[PDB]
């Protein structure tokens, strides 16, 4: 009549937090990309035709991305799997054997690189090459009259080539959750990351996310809505990885115009170096154009989002990047196989107050990279034939603050930090894996059975 | 155990600049911010500036931009670093400090200072 | 009304527990990196196998919505039926049984079914 | 330094101390970021208190101190002639600014 | 009384009907050297499934208890029930089905289910 019971039911929308494996699926046509290993596709399941999404009528639910155990998943599996795109191709230790160079075959008008003749052991044992190629001043380093040098790793590191074979553009992949969790997925557009959302929504995976090398700027990933949104985990600490995802995306139409010779080397038997040969007669440099007016806009697409960080009315200032490696220094991306570091110096640069053409990015160019910051373990990158171009959305920023400076009167903002668990964060920030409960009870006057 | 060895005395001349070094040999490099701190003899202390050695992002107090250059070098796990524009006022020694709560993933902070070093002490006319 | 998947979460309790075979449907269907799916989806049905045991090792046998004969002890969050059942959400009722859940199956298979169903054996072979 | 630490404190091997660290609305009375320190004279400085009153593992228990309004103080118990050295006091400030500092010695 | 899981592992069968549940508990419960757990819990539900199955196709297919409708042909170990229930623990007479118990189910999933389940739909037209 009113002594309530205990009833049992089943599927409820119930979740708690907890941390487990997610897993793979990308599609079912990039597992035929061939090359060898392009990224992770083996034996991922592939993708469902058609993704849909369910808004949460009137959850009110609680989104992070520091935290959130996920970033660190998704670093430490984009590391593994960087060595097994590596270990059934060439390894380079002899190359540690010293090259006769000089400035290279030019005409002056300059060098950054060097023609260095060297000797090398090919498929027979006994028999020795000769054969010269062309590095950049990154890749070699002089040891301690004319100039010679040695491989960079070698005070350090043993060193491997990768398969020229594997292809390295950025490929979309959706993380995946089994029978008992699932992903949340906030669908605030004017969301500041912190607190529950009026409109709650889920999915069971993610959409696509390529994980692009990069730092400093964003790219090939995920817009932004209405204003755009300034997101961070912490303001206050200098020390801090801050992510903005830009609205407006930017064209990069970044050109190598040397059509560059891929010399094969056979040192195996079987395997193979590949050097640098011949480019074609006029010496050019590798910039990076971008379009002048669209920084100009893009520049109060968040500097009008700073005002609401400091005053109706106020001024804001710029430098270039205070100091440290090429990677928190300079725009870092892959283009073509060999890496571009792209000049900062002249981004950073101008002053707020109150009431058709483009410039150009100078990019430096490295093959021998120590990327991940493993002291052991380079790589060498076969060179690309040809020239190189690559256009990109620019789509954010990683940057960081000064200190105290003179407090108020204004602060100068430069690019920084680096991280590569918060590179990837800048596309997991409207994520957070869940454990779902799904057995609840309640009281209804029913009562079974003896 | 760890350590952080310094140089020993080197005495610079004003106009100029000087090297100080905090050698690394038993803990992990990137991850582990670390500052340069300033003691002059027989008085007050001044906070030079930090570094994140994953990749390096130096920052000083706009006290010294301009003069101050500062950096490491990765698989030699040391840290260099100078100040430009001497005056006979910097005849001082110099200690590596190192924050509290650093790790892989999850970061702050900027304070906790636990390491020192040798005391690099330098003198100037 | 065929909505979709558990958008009655801060809707009420009888709108959520209205569909008691949707969400039971898609949850088994039919080298390395071919191992974090693996790894997976064997932690995914021993967890569903701790359940159809749990169904059997108790008076239910069978599948969906058994009742009780335990105290709904009035501690845990007591309204009226319709107060509660005819009245609050998951999202707004789920937010008061939480605390004390794990004292109530303290029970569910102690001095119950372990003995109940050997009441039906010692009855059962005399 | 931005920290008015006072002059001088002397005592007795056995009794106890108090050193005051007083600023403005900015400083210690502004944040709950402090910290303070010792040096023996002529070695590595060493750590012994951080934000408002919390010990690192290893520090004997004697030594405690606090931020209270906008004078940060400290207090030693017991002192030996172990204690006799320099002292300071920590405060992230916008950046960093300091306490003046104040010594410790055996009458 | 109550004492613990696997506590009544050789008392009187019927002391032994007890404690049905606590064995029904740890059944489930719940690189390289990951493989060290991954190979261990995938033979929890090994040991749970084979029983699922049974005694779903039984009479059975809820758990614990389960009457049965196969005669104890006398030929097989012919006892008094005394002599099963009051004289013996489960050690003692599962010992003495081990002469018979690869004959007993030639019936129970092969004789009886076969075909008590399709007069459940001969019956079952009107």
């Amino acid at each position: 009549a009113e002594n309530l019971w205990v009833t049992v039911y089943y599927g409820v929308p119930v979740w708690k937090d907890a941390e487990t494996t997610l897993f793979c699926a990308s599609d079912a046509k990039a597992y035929e990309t061939e090359k060898h290993n392009v990224w992770a596709t083996h034996a991922c399941v592939p993708t469902d035709p058609n993704p849909q999404e369910i808004h949460l009528e009137n959850v009110t639910e609680e989104f992070n991305m520091w935290k959130n155990n996920m970033v660190e998943q998704m670093h430490t599996d984009i590391i593994s799997l960087w060595d097994q795109s590596l270990k059934p191709c060439v390894k380079l230790t002899p190359l540690c054997v010293t090259l006769q160079c000089t400035n290279v075959t030019n005409n002056i008008t300059d060098g950054e690189l060097k023609n260095c003749s060297f000797n090398m052991t090919t498929e027979l044992r006994d028999k020795k090459q000769k054969v010269y190629s062309l590095f950049y001043r990154l890749d070699v380093v002089q040891i301690n009259s004319n100039k010679e040098y040695r491989l960079i790793n070698c005070n350090t590191s043993a060193i491997t080539q990768a398969c020229p074979k594997v292809s390295f553009e950025p490929i979309p992949i959706h993380y995946c959750a089994p029978a008992g969790f699932a992903i949340l997925k906030c669908k605030d557009k004017k969301f500041n990351g912190t607190g529950p959302c009026p409109s709650v929504s889920t999915v069971q995976c993610t959409h696509g996310i390529k994980p692009v090398v990069s730092t400093q700027l964003l790219l090939n990933g995920s817009l932004a809505e209405e204003e755009v949104m300034i997101r961070s985990e912490n303001i206050t600490n200098n020390a801090k990885n801050i992510l903005v995802q830009f609205n407006t995306p930017v064209q990069i139409n970044c050109t190598r115009p040397n059509n560059n010779t891929r010399k094969s080397i056979r040192i195996g038997p079987g395997q193979a170096f590949y050097a640098t040969g011949d480019i074609i007669g006029d010496i050019r440099q590798a910039h990076c154009n971008v379009s002048k007016a669209t920084w100009n806009e893009t520049l109060g697409k968040v500097v009008k989002q700073l005002r609401k960080h400091f005053g109706n009315n106020t001024i804001i200032r710029f430098a270039n990047s205070s100091g440290g490696d090429l990677e928190v220094t300079t725009h870092s991306f892959n283009c073509g196989g060999e890496f571009f570091y792209c000049n900062t110096s002249g981004l950073f640069n101008s002053t707020w107050i109150s009431n058709n053409d483009s410039i150009t990015l100078p990019c430096r160019i490295k093959q021998i990279i120590n990327m991940w910051q493993r002291i052991g373990q380079a790589m060498y990158a076969p060179p690309i034939q040809g020239v190189i171009r690559c256009v990109s959305n620019i789509t954010g920023l990683i940057l960081t603050r000064d200190g105290g400076s003179t407090n108020s009167t204004t602060e100068t903002f430069r690019p920084g930090g680096g991280d590569m668990r918060d590179n990837w964060r800048s596309e997991l920030y409207k994520y957070k894996v869940v454990k779902i409960e799904p057995l609840g009870v309640a009281p209804t006057r029913c009562k079974r059975r003896v | 155990e760890v350590q952080l060895v310094e140089s020993g005395a080197q005495v610079k001349k004003p106009g100029a600049s000087v090297t100080v070094s905090c050698t690394a040999s038993g803990y992990k490099f990137t991850g582990y911010h670390m500052h340069w701190v300033r003691q002059a003899p027989g008085r007050g202390l001044e906070w030079m500036g930090w570094i994140n050695p994953f990749r390096g992002a130096v920052k000083y107090p706009q006290n010294f931009r301009g003069r101050v250059s500062m950096t490491r070098d990765t698989s030699m796990e040391i840290f260099y670093m100078e100040l430009s524009r001497l005056t006979s006022d910097d005849t001082a020694v110099y200690y590596c400090a190192r924050e509290m709560f650093d790790s892989s993933a999850d970061w702050s902070p900027w304070r906790g200072m636990v390491a020192w070093g040798q005391g690099t002490l330098v003198t100037v006319s | 009304v065929f909505l979709g998947f558990l958008g009655a979460a801060g809707s009420t309790m009888g709108a959520a527990s209205m569909t008691l075979t949707v969400q039971a449907r898609n949850l088994l269907s039919g080298t390395v990196w071919g191992i974090k799916q693996l790894q997976a989806r064997v932690l995914a049905v021993e967890r569903y196998l701790r359940d159809q045991q749990l169904l059997g090792i108790w008076g239910c046998s069978g599948k969906l919505i058994c009742c009780t004969n335990v105290p709904w002890n009035s501690s845990w969050s007591n309204r009226n039926l319709s107060e509660i059942w005819d009245n609050m959400t998951w999202l707004q009722w789920d937010k008061e049984i939480s605390n004390y859940t794990q004292i109530i199956y303290g029970l569910l298979e102690e001095s119950q079914n372990q003995q109940e169903k050997n009441e039906q054996d010692l009855l059962a072979l005399d | 330094s931005a920290l008015t630490q006072p002059a001088s404190v002397s005592g007795s091997p056995g009794q106890s101390i108090t050193i005051s660290c007083a600023g403005s609305s900015r400083d210690v009375g502004g944040f709950d970021l402090v910290s303070w320190y010792q040096q023996h004279p002529g070695k590595a400085p060493k750590l012994i208190i951080y934000e408002v009153n919390k010990r690192p593992s290893g520090i004997s228990s004697r030594f405690s101190a606090s931020k209270s309004g906008n004078t940060a103080s400290l207090t030693i118990s017991g002192l030996q002639e172990e204690d006799e050295a320099h002292y300071y006091c920590y405060s992230y400030a916008d950046g960093v600014a300091f306490g003046g500092g104040t010594k410790l010695t055996v009458l």
